[PDB]
RNA sequence: GCUAAACCUAGCCCCAAACCCCCACCUUACUACCAAACCUUAGCCAAACCAUUUACCAAAAUAAAGUAUAGGCGAUA
RNA sequence: GCUACCUAAGAACAGCUAAAAGAGCACACCCGUCUAUGUAGCAAAAUAGUGGGAAGAUUUAUAGGUAGAGGCGACAAACCUA
RNA sequence: CCUCCGCAUAAGCCUGCGUCAGAUACUGACAAUUAACAGCCCAAUAUCUACAAUCAACCAACAAGUCAUUAUUACCCUCACUGUCAACCCAACACAGGCAUGCUCAUAAGGAAAGGUUAAAAAAAGUAAAAGGAACUCGGCAAAUCUUACCCCGCCUGUUUACCAAAAACAUCACCUCUAGCAUCACCAGUAUUAGAGGCACCGCCUUGGCUCCACGAGGGUUCAGCUG
RNA sequence: UUAAUUUAUUAAUGCAAACAGUAACCUGCAUUAAAAAUUUCGGUUGGGGCG
């Protein structure tokens, strides 16, 4: 069964004269006269193309003919790809192991909330002209205020004055599994980015353990499912800053969702999954601008922590890359999920029950703090 | 009238397609069919029936994993999002096939009546004797058009030296070439026959209105 | 098109009545153009072939209102004007079958500017005299330098 | 429901009365925000001398005297610009790199 | 300049010169109390506010900061002897507002 | 139907007509690791980051210096918040809503079937500055109550809408950036860049030298108008209970290179024709000069960097509420 | 009920309607136009 | 004695002769600028109903001649 | 452009009771049961009180389609510009 | 002293109570609605989008739902054009009618039922009425005070003869019977649990049905009670 | 309509007509159906009808 039918698919042009098909003699047509006459035999006029080209009316060429072509079949994780395992078939993209918890580490460095009901409130309830702000406005006032809430937590921690926030800022990286090659293009989210590269986090003992620990399979998914089939990609790798930029250690990545509609936002575990693409497009992407482009284990780890969308729900996650050998040895990802930093705002009260926030939790907005602290 | 049909679309898309209602009404603007219009508005899952359709530059008999089990509001089965290979689809859902069994589509004629599960798909020579199958093509490759309807299952009588005997729901026979591709098992939302339509107004939502004059004569 | 009585009486109903030809879709070769048309004859076009011997003979034999058919108009100029102009219709290494061709059907040879407009519609005819008369200016000063190099070739004379 | 008054942009729907508009000339092309580019060569420029020390001015006098009509003839134009063939015993053969081409007009007035 | 076929341009031709411009514009007194430093104008229907712009610049030599224009709909309402409509004709208004503040006022002409 | 007041305006002498419609006087004048940053995130938004879509100066405002004020008021509120706690429990709103809406004297209805009837002539300013910066404290207050000011606010003889301001009817707002049951609901200090329309390379490539300056005035005094209005309307004031202690704020407008900066106080609501016939107060806003940051950029460096604006910016941000 | 206004404007029906363009379109509705040419008719169309 | 009443040329009719007619405008006409024509007339009407039929119209003086001829062999042609 | 039906993309539906029902009372709106006025009328079907539905087989704006022995119809020979 | 009024947009009109002058909202002349609101859009080739909405959070469905871009190629020249008035439109009328949406809930806006008398009849509308309380009448129609029960019909909510009929009629769930084994312009991007056509009338029990049978009705009758010109 | 006349049009047959052969679709002529299409529905009568 095709689709596309007949009525709407373009029908034949008409049958010519017959004077073209008799030897050799030229139809009289009405391309001597400048309009359509309904007898004198239609003309076949040349394929006409523009000699120069007008820049509002171009016609981009055939997938064939361009300048970057690979032959071999690529795929692209672009900011709106969502996987179909999720977080599995992240895992497995990336070669990483995963851990259900938070480190040790940042825990320690969790171990005001008049503020943390004020933004709650200043987000969700006080911040729009009429009642009821939609996600769209209240999601990046949430994580903006935190951000705000941590670079006034300067005065305890007095080296945060390293590390600025970035705002529009995309990146590249390839790399290969099978070998098939993939690609992860860049955010549009917050970009926290510091002086100083973050500090190792597992030791050898535990890249041995990842090791020795496996992958796995989710047969007959093949792990390319929901990647972009794309063409033609511009392989070069990108951190999206010049040379010689200050602050370059991507710290944090924000991902953010706008679209109040459920099924333009993402699900909790393809947004782990983009976490931990970008997490790793980041990280990789770091990892051969600063070493080489081979093939190998790092004695070097990078570390880049990512944040989740969806100012109720929070993921946090924390990324260490120390192999670029693809293709052994695994790399890390803490990641924990569904925080819930108020469970539910009522907006308007129900006939009892007042305006505000019910179900709050501040030891998620503790993780933040530490999440950002991690560096110093 | 100006009657382009609405379904212009070619790639095949998994995404739902706004589907245009008619009024039971011809190009010619004038009614054909008497006691149609004005339902609730839906939207059209393009279902792929060529059961067995391998993906591109790939080989035989493959495997897809069931993602989801869904109300179809275009026809009265279940249709059950499935995924296999780099490509995913929709398929008339057999009854119970969950989210997450996997079923197989073999275009393989094992000389042995294939020991297989209700969900999957295999041709009639690989199906035994006295089959409850669903999903049934005429010719091979064309796609299955006979019994996919919801509760529907037609039985394999018998299997003859290049062809087979299908008694259709109808009661009736049909003589199917060996080779041509069908699911066994029966179709889903069975109890759909045993729902009351309730009301006057449930009728008007499903897309029929009362229409008197059905005779132009 | 016409009507018809109703059991073949008068004296009774006179009814509408429309009398088709049987159409064909046969296959011919034209030794002059050295083709091979289908076209949709009918008995009376392969009988008139037929006596004609050949289809040849019958476009270039048949009258304009006999042959009756913008089409078969097309084929005779066309057939004429390869025979008014000779061409090398098949290709060379053969002139002498060409030369057998044109003289089998030497006696309908007529100056290519009457083959050209042989067969042609009147709107047709319009369109290519005016094609043949448009034209473009000529300068008026090319005009008037020819006239005063004239007079003064006139006046060096004198 | 008057069919004897003239259709203007002032006359319609609102969707009517955004697209008609008077006789002006484009000045540039709207694109993609609704927003509008205008193309500096589209907009016509006003080529004015300098008009200072000029003994011309836009009357003359009633003592002037009268002289007949003698329109300017291609023929009269000719000699006067081609007494110098006359001397020997300028013409344009095409016009594609001409900036004021003659025929299909290039230029404004 | 009105009623004359504007040359195409193509994308990098020559920029649109105009010798002899056909557009006559008339300075008129306000109706309504206009500021200092805003001239009215009544303008053919086909002259842009750009056109009058460098019109006043090119022609007067007068230095223009913002230039506002509206058509004004003339009264079709006047019916002849015949019971025919007369049709006073539509006109373009602009207000011109100078730079620098040079603060033109409309002089008192016929004293 | 009100006028639609717009503080970002092309029109001419939008100053002086605003200090008409909102009753100010207008006096000019005023009442190291800073410099790095500074330096850092102007290199960052024009050079340093990357762009796949190519820049154009049509789009240039709202790509370049938002994201930049964005991030170099939030950079300096941080590193402000030790020396001054006022930045701590502030409230910092990027791009939010800032509508105020007054009646302001009368006219004389010119036709209709209410031909002349009394119609009190209202206006409201909506907008929307890049980002401000509110407290639950009140500022100080520059000046007491009822000053002296002998400069005697401007005096329009013409009809509102010849200044080319345009009446409409639709919700009648007022709007401090948040909604009333927010804590902090003063406000201390409010950054509006100036759009792509009113780039003074367009309005010298147009005709003028200090209408630039008027640019920036307009934008001033009807931001600020609208801001400490309807601060005092929120702390229930209104234009017959006039307000008792005079309400204030500040606001650096700028066009990404160009940088000028505000003090505003409010003395009177009382802006209705018989709320206002023996009314001596009247608001009062002092301005500076505008004064360029930066002078180019070749790709690695701020060539002529300029420690007056950087310190005023630092200054805005750094007085706090006694 | 009352039934005097069955004349309710629209300048898109109008002239989609009974419009120069309409008209023209159908083989028809040019002889239409050529009617009212030949009557005289000052307008021809909506 | 009010209201009126009166008027004569504006033109028209039939013949003869002679063959006649800058811009914008098919998109919502009167809007500067973008990817297909060709197929029997029917019926009222006469036949005192109506059912075959029923003048001419689809360039053709006078006469032959309303003749030969057709025709519910009739109206009629 | 009325009216019948359909198509496309829109919108409206207070409060109380109730707790997703072709729900109850009842506004907005839609209709037109009874009476009275009216009858060259305010109106070639209105007015005034009384009434029926009012989250639905609802009403409704805008654009489009179906055309005359035809359309369209929850059949009333109903409607298709008095 | 009045008002589901008023203001705005939409649609429709097209200068239609602005100034002056003149004659007896008419006539003429002169003025005027100024863009920020709104309209007039989108360079494409290939491709991506299973997840509703309803405070969207538990939770609840069925009738299954509108809001979404990416890799690359070319593209910095910048803000034109048009709408903008009013006491307005559709009803032949300065027409008690028709007229979408936002906002105000009696108005901060808008308006005036009485030309001046008199105070007959008949007529219209209202209010009050002793005693009695349907005796009126086709009928409690209208008014006045509120209520009860029984039948007939139709199961119900719905629809209908625009402008004399709103019903017992039509439609409707339910059920039966008849026709149809199939692909791309309806039915249908459907497949016998489906589609098309006709008929009866919900339902519990039993096989032109029949007997029960609940709820509902501006349907058609009947009774009690009150209440009333 | 179970009145008269017709199937011109559609349908399903048959017969030819136009192909493949081996020791379906189009056209012409018939038929029976369907939808129709045309047309009419005398007179006397102690009103007209019934008779
Ligand atoms: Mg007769
Ligand atoms: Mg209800
Ligand atoms: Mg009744
Ligand atoms: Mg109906
Ligand atoms: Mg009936
Ligand atoms: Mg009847
Ligand atoms: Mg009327
Ligand atoms: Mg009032
Ligand atoms: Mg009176
Ligand atoms: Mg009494
Ligand atoms: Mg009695
Ligand atoms: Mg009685
Ligand atoms: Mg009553
Ligand atoms: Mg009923
Ligand atoms: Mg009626
Ligand atoms: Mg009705
Ligand atoms: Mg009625
Ligand atoms: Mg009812
Ligand atoms: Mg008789």
């Amino acid at each position: 069964y095709e689709w596309g039918v007949r009525s709407t698919r373009k029908s034949e042009p008409p049958p010519l004269d017959r004077v073209y098909e008799i030897p050799g003699l030229e139809p009289i047509t009405f391309a001597g006269k400048m309009h359509f006459v309904p007898w004198l035999a239609r003309p076949i006029f040349p394929p006409w193309d523009r000699g120069y080209k007008d820049p509002r009316f171009y016609r981009s060429p055939p997938l064939h003919e361009h300048p970057l072509y690979k032959d071999q079949a690529c795929y692209i994780f672009h900011h709106r790809c969502r996987l179909l395992e999720g977080v599995k078939q992240a895992l497995w993209l990336t070669k990483t192991k995963l851990i259900e918890g938070l480190p040790e580490k940042v825990l320690s460095l969790v171990d005001q909330d008049e503020c943390v009901l004020n933004v709650i409130s200043h987000a969700r309830l006080w911040q729009t002209t009429e009642e009821i702000p939609k996600r769209e406005t209240y999601c990046p006032v949430i994580v903006d205020n935190l951000i705000q809430l941590c670079k006034s937590q300067i005065l305890k921690h007095p080296s945060l004055a390293r590390r600025i926030c970035v705002q529009n800022s995309t990146f590249s990286a390839t790399w290969n599994r099978e070998s098939l090659l993939l690609q992860v293009r860049g955010s549009g989210g917050a970009r926290l980015s510091t002086k100083d590269p973050l500090p190792t986090i597992a030791s050898r003992e535990e890249i041995e353990a990842t090791k020795n620990h496996v992958l796995e399979t989710f047969y007959p998914i093949s792990p390319i499912i929901d990647l972009h089939e794309c063409n033609i990609y511009d392989v070069k790798n990108d951190t999206g800053f010049q040379e010689g930029y200050p602050y370059p250690y991507p710290h944090t990545l924000y991902l953010l969702d706008k679209a109040n509609l459920r099924p333009h936002r993402l699900q909790p575990d393809q947004l782990r999954a983009k976490m931990i693409l970008f997490a790793f497009g980041s990280a990789l992407a770091q990892a051969r601008l600063l070493y080489g482009n081979d093939a190998k284990v790092l004695e070097q780890p990078v570390v880049v922590q990512s944040v989740g969308t969806d100012g109720r729900v929070f993921h946090f996650l924390v990324f260490q890359l120390n192999t670029t050998d693809l293709d052994g040895v695994k790399n890390l990802a803490w990641v924990d999920s569904d925080q819930l930093l108020y469970q539910h705002f009522w907006c308007l009260p129900v006939i009892v029950e007042p305006v505000g926030p019910v179900g709050f939790k501040p030891e998620t907005f503790r993780k933040f703090l530490a999440l950002y602290l991690h560096g110093a | 009238a100006n009657f382009v049909s609405w379904k212009s679309r070619t790639k095949y898309t998994i995404t739902p397609v706004k589907m245009r209602k008619s009024g039971g009404r011809d190009h010619t603007g004038r009614i054909r069919v008497h006691g149609i219009g004005g339902g609730h508005k839906q939207r059209y899952r393009m279902i792929d029936f060529l059961r067995f359709r391998p993906e591109e530059t790939k080989s035989g008999p493959f495997e897809e994993k069931v993602i989801q089990v869904r109300y179809d509001p275009c026809r009265s089965a279940d249709i059950a999002l499935v995924a296999g290979g780099s490509r995913k689809r929709w398929i008339i859902a057999t009854e119970n096939m969950q989210a997450g069994d996997t079923i197989l589509n073999s275009n393989h004629i094992g000389r042995m009546a294939v020991a297989a599960r209700e969900g999957d798909a295999h041709p009639l020579g690989a199906l035994p004797v006295g089959t409850l199958i669903n999903n049934v093509e005429s010719e091979p490759g064309r796609g299955a058009q006979y019994i996919r309807a919801a509760g529907t299952c037609g039985v394999l009588l018998r299997k003859v030296n290049g062809t087979a005997i299908i008694q259709l729901p109808s009661k009736r026979q049909m003589q199917v070439l060996e080779t041509c591709v069908a699911t066994v098992g029966r179709v889903s939302n069975v109890d759909h026959n045993k729902r009351v339509i309730g009301k006057a107004g449930r009728n008007r939502w499903l897309g029929k209105r009362p229409n008197s004059g059905r005779w132009h004569r | 098109l016409g009507q018809i009585y109703a059991n073949n009486d008068k004296l009774s109903k006179r009814l509408k009545k429309v009398w088709k030809p049987q159409l064909f879709e046969r296959e011919f070769y034209s030794e002059i153009l050295d083709k091979k048309f289908t076209v949709t004859v009918t008995m009376r076009t392969l009988d008139l072939i037929d006596e004609a011997y050949g289809l040849d003979f019958y476009i270039l034999k048949a009258s304009g209102e006999d042959l009756c058919s913008k089409f078969g108009m097309d084929l005779k100029r066309g057939m004429l004007l390869r025979l008014a102009r000779q061409d090398p219709q098949l290709h060379p290494e053969d002139p002498e079958r060409r030369a057998a061709i044109y003289d089998k059907y030497k006696e309908f040879a007529i100056p290519e500017e009457e083959a050209e407009w042989v067969g042609l519609t009147l709107e047709e005819a319009i369109e290519k005299q005016r094609l043949l008369e448009e034209k473009d200016p000529v300068p008026l000063f090319k005009i008037y330098v020819a006239e005063l190099i004239q007079q003064l070739q006139q006046q060096a004379l004198s | 429901a008057d069919r004897m008054s003239k259709w203007t942009s002032k006359r319609g729907p609102r969707s009517f009365r955004g697209r008609k508009g008077r006789g002006a000339k484009g000045i540039g092309f709207l694109t993609s925000g609704w927003r509008f580019v205008q193309i500096k060569e589209m907009v016509p420029e006003f080529v004015v001398p300098d008009l200072t020390g000029f003994k011309l001015k836009p009357y003359v006098s009633y003592l002037a005297p009268e002289s007949e009509e003698t329109p300017l003839t291609a023929a009269q134009l000719f000699s006067e610009a081609v007494a110098p063939a006359i001397e020997k015993d300028g013409f344009e053969p095409t016009q594609e790199g001409k900036l004021f081409q003659l025929y299909p007009r290039n230029f404004l007035r | 300049a009105r009623n004359v076929v504007y040359p195409l341009y193509r994308l990098g031709g020559p920029q649109l010169r105009v010798f002899r411009t056909n557009f006559f514009i008339q300075l008129v007194r306000p109706g309504v109390a206009q500021p200092e430093d805003t001239v009215q104008f009544r303008i053919p229907m086909e002259m842009t506010r750009v056109d009058l712009r460098n019109y006043l610049e090119g022609i007067y030599n007068v230095p223009v900061a913002a230039v506002r224009t509206r058509v004004q709909h003339g009264s079709n309402k006047r019916r002849d002897h015949r019971n025919v409509r007369i049709k006073k004709p539509d006109y373009k208004v602009a207000y011109v507002q100078l730079a620098h503040g040079q603060t033109f006022t409309f002089p008192d002409l016929f004293p | 139907m009100k006028y639609m007041v717009y503080p970002q305006t092309f029109a001419l002498n939008a100053d002086r007509w605003y200090q008409y419609f909102t009753k100010t006087v207008f006096l000019s004048g005023l009442p190291a690791a800073l410099r790095a940053v500074a330096c850092d995130c102007l290199l960052q938004e024009h050079f340093y980051l990357r762009r796949r879509r190519r820049v154009h100066r049509y789009e240039e405002s709202e790509v370049i210096s938002l994201p930049f004020l964005d991030q170099l008021v939030s950079t300096l509120v941080g590193l402000l918040s030790p020396h001054n706690p006022a930045l701590a429990a502030a409230a910092l709103d990027y791009r939010c809503p800032v509508h105020f809406y007054w009646v302001r004297g009368e006219e004389i209805i010119p036709r209709g079937h209410r031909r002349g009837r009394i119609d009190d002539l209202r206006y409201q300013i909506d907008d929307k500055p890049n980002n401000q910066i509110r407290i639950s404290k009140q500022l100080a207050e520059f000046v007491p109550l009822d000053y002296s000011v002998p400069i005697e606010i401007p005096t329009i003889k013409c009809k509102p809408d010849k200044l080319p301001l345009f009446k409409r009817q639709y919700e009648n707002h007022i709007f401090v950036g948040s909604k009333t049951a927010d804590p902090c609901c003063y406000g201390h200090t409010q950054f509006h860049l100036l759009p792509d329309k009113l780039r003074r390379e367009r309005l010298l490539r147009q005709n003028c030298a200090d209408q630039i300056e008027v640019v920036f005035r307009a934008n001033a005094i009807a931001s600020l108008f609208a801001w400490t209005g309807a601060q005092a309307m929120y702390q229930g004031f209104w234009s017959e209970a006039d307000v008792t202690r005079p309400f204030v704020s500040q606001a650096v407008i700028t066009d990404g290179k160009y940088f000028s900066f505000f003090c505003y106080q409010l003395n009177t609501l009382a802006l209705t024709t018989q709320a206002d016939q023996n009314n001596p107060r009247k608001n009062i806003c002092w301005g500076t000069q505008s004064k360029p940051l930066y002078e180019t950029i070749e790709d690695n460096d701020v060539k002529g960097f300029n420690d007056d604006v950087l310190l005023q910016i630092v200054h805005f941000l750094l007085n706090r509420p006694k | 009920k009352a039934r005097g206004n069955e004349y309710q404007p629209s300048n898109i029906k109008r002239k989609n309607k009974h419009g120069w363009v309409r008209r023209l379109s159908t083989p028809a509705g040019v002889q239409v136009i050529l009617r009212r040419m030949l009557k005289g008719r000052k307008s021809l169309s909506h």
